């Protein structure tokens, strides 16, 4: 049971290891989801433009065929691919309205996990 | 919070008001703990 | 280096041809035996073609289009050195009577689309496309 | 004396994000710039300027 009329919100996930894209309504609830490990790219490559155009088309594909047709993008965390991906998710026949880096930032808050040697 | 109101030229625009804002810079040092000790004998170094 | 002219047909490419072929500076042997495969070829698939359109044909089609050095692509002399070297080699693997019978074979194979020249382009081909991501 | 009030004032010294520019940034030398540190973050307590 879910409605998107629309108008929706990408949400982007990136790190340093994998990028994690998911479409969804204006109440947030995601109606497609695609990633590099979903695509199949299990290697140092998962954080690859190529991998996220690849999940990006997918997502896109899967979720264009639901009334989605104009999006908002937000993006959190670093790494390659998420420049593909919103070039992706546009030029897939949903239309992008603005780009917005949600990437959280701390006013020194926790402990970071010590350093690699 | 940066916003990129709107491709290619979007994507040139938001590219590089991330890497003015140096978010990148920020996550790479979060990413690790630094002593303050090592903070300040760095800032001196440099 | 300058490269002679075919005496019968007055190409380079069969020159090179026959240089690939050629076995301690034998060039009159090679020369009989690419002369002689071109004989059966063009008795046995007697086509609405001739017997030089379908060598090149079946060079044309063993040929390989990219090579991971990642994936690159391929320079045209390197191209066609190494479709002749593979239409060559496979050839003197592959079983038969003479030299002539086996090239001859293995030519008709290559322009039929099937044989073991075809299926390491293939294979190329799957090896290339598999690491997309890093090009 | 900066006032905390006129926030439209205290804009002048920050960026695009809201953030406080640095002293070298600008003209201001350190008193200059304490009190204008100062004011800016006792707006953000109180609910003149976002702190993001």
């Amino acid at each position: 049971v879910v409605r998107v009329e629309a108008v929706g919100q990408a949400h982007i996930h990136s790190s340093f290891n994998n990028i994690i894209i998911s479409l969804a309504n204006s109440e947030g609830q995601v109606i497609s989801w695609s990633s590099a490990g979903k695509m199949g790219f299990r290697s140092s490559k998962k954080n690859t433009p190529y991998a996220a155009q690849m999940a990006a088309q997918d997502c896109a594909k899967v979720a264009y065929d639901m009334g989605l047709r104009k999006v908002t993008v937000y993006v959190k965390g670093p790494g390659n691919g998420r420049e593909s991906a919103i070039r992706t998710i546009h030029g897939a026949g949903i239309e992008v309205m603005e780009i917005i880096d949600v990437t959280p930032m701390p006013h020194n808050g926790c402990r970071p996990p010590k350093k690699r040697r | 919070m940066i916003v990129v109101p709107v491709i290619e030229r979007a994507l040139k625009r938001f590219k590089r008001k991330f890497e003015k804002t140096g978010a990148v810079r920020e996550l790479r040092a979060r990413q690790a703990f630094e002593k303050p000790s090592v903070a300040k004998r760095k800032k001196m170094q440099k | 280096r300058q490269i002679l002219p075919d005496p019968v047909y007055g190409d380079v490419r069969v020159t090179k041809f026959v240089n690939h072929l050629m076995y301690d500076g034998k060039k009159n042997t090679a020369f009989s035996i690419f002369y002689g495969a071109l004989d059966i070829v063009k008795t046995k698939h007697s086509e609405e073609k001739s017997a030089l359109e379908i060598w090149k044909a079946a060079l044309d089609n063993i040929t390989p289009q990219v090579e991971v050095k990642v994936p690159t692509e391929i320079r045209p002399e390197r191209k066609e050195s190494i479709s002749m070297k593979n239409l060559i080699l496979y050839a003197r693997k592959r079983g038969g009577k003479t030299m002539a019978d086996k090239l001859a074979a293995e030519i008709v194979d290559a322009f039929n689309n099937q044989g073991a020249a075809f299926k390491r382009k293939e294979d190329m081909h799957r090896m290339a496309e598999a690491n997309r991501a890093f090009a | 004396y900066i006032d905390y009030k006129d926030p439209e004032f205290l804009k002048k010294f920050l960026n695009e994000q809201g953030k406080i520019l640095p002293r070298r940034i600008t003209g201001t030398s350190l008193k200059f710039q304490r009190r204008v540190a100062q004011a800016v973050k006792r707006a953000r307590h109180l609910a003149l300027l976002p702190y993001v």
